[PDB]
């Protein structure tokens, strides 16, 4: 049905944005009922509040040579909602694995050799 | 023409240089209009015995 | 039919056309678009930042000594107006030739020159620049 | 079946009855003679192989 295909809802503290045919329509939505396209377009919500997420077993080599296992480094972040359009233009919807979370381990290098 | 330090260690980075100028000499006399844009060499393997002492 | 026609190109990519094997001089950005039914082909090569590794690269020290670097990464990306010169000289798959193919060539040539000490421990933050 | 459908960055040189045709041909479709004519493409971009175990 054309109700069930289309109709969305958008979690609180989540922005939405809508593909259409792989384009990014310049219209995010903000956390209530929505209505879109039923089949050609669909939706994904990215978080704008704070939100957490971890590492594991990053290594780290000292200066005496002398590797140590930090065991979980956790990031907690957070983006304003108008910079949500721009931020899924680029690096697509999932930033945080190629913006923190793959540069951890090299930071964390780079610091404690 | 040379030893098996400057090879192995020292002028590592000019194999790959001289291999591309010998090359592209040949070449240029005797195919013109072919050209050598790089070369890439792996490092070599050293004997054994030689390889623990390093 | 009309099946093929239609095709998704994705933000942050370019679709580029083969016309039979000859590069069409006409770009498509993201979005709906629409080409030839059969006798044209498109392939999408991204825009935007991405990444690719390369494992176990060896690294021969001025001591003599090998050692590996388990994982060597590189973040690029290619402007959008410079896509079409790209494919046409190096095809969808030019990273592997322009970057992956002499990562350990130019590994190799920088750890030449530096000790086991210099590359493990003192200037392995300068490896990366 | 005679047309090739030569590819992009190789250019394309043509053999009628083992003989060199001084016409090539650039990348795009293309018709040759039906038999008598064999076509080949060589890749006049840049183009990387090795040898191994020097
Ligand atoms: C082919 O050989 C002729 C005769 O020696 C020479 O003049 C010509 O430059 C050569 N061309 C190529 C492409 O090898």
């Amino acid at each position: 049905v054309l109700l069930y295909a289309s109709i969305h809802k958008i979690e609180e503290g989540h922005l939405a944005v809508y593909y259409r045919g792989g384009a990014l329509l310049t219209s995010p939505s903000g956390p209530g009922y929505h209505i879109m396209l039923p089949f050609i377009t669909t939706f994904r919500s990215v978080q704008t509040t704070l939100q957490t997420d971890e590492v594991k077993n990053v290594p780290c080599g000292t200066s005496g040579g002398v590797m140590i296992y930090i065991d979980r480094i956790e990031v907690v972040n957070m983006l304003a909602p108008y910079a949500v359009f721009d931020i899924v233009r680029n690096y697509t919807a999932d930033y945080d694995k190629t913006l923190i979370f793959n540069k951890i381990h090299h930071e964390l290098n780079q610091f404690c050799s | 023409a040379h030893t098996l330090q400057e090879v192995y260690i020292e002028l590592f980075d000019q194999i790959d240089e001289n291999l591309k100028q010998a090359l592209q000499k040949d070449l240029n006399l005797m195919a013109p209009g072919l050209t050598i844009q790089a070369v890439r060499v792996t490092k070599p393997k050293i004997p054994e015995a030689i390889r623990r002492n390093f | 039919s009309l099946f093929s026609a239609v095709h998704k190109i994705e933000e942050g990519h370019i679709g580029v056309y083969y016309r039979g094997g000859a590069l069409l001089t006409s770009t498509s950005g993201p979005g709906f678009h629409l080409m030839l039914p059969f006798i044209t082909s498109y392939k999408s090569v991204q825009t935007t930042l991405q990444t690719d590794e390369v494992k176990n690269v060896p690294c021969g020290t001025s001591g003599g000594v090998m050692i590996y670097f388990d994982r060597i990464e590189v973040v690029n990306f290619l402007v959008p107006n410079a896509v079409y010169d790209i494919v046409k000289n190096y095809t969808a798959d030019y990273d592997k030739a322009l970057i992956f193919n002499k990562i350990h060539h130019e590994l190799n040539q920088f750890c030449s020159v530096h000790t086991l000490q210099e590359v493990y421990i003192e200037l392995f933050d300068q490896i990366d620049e």
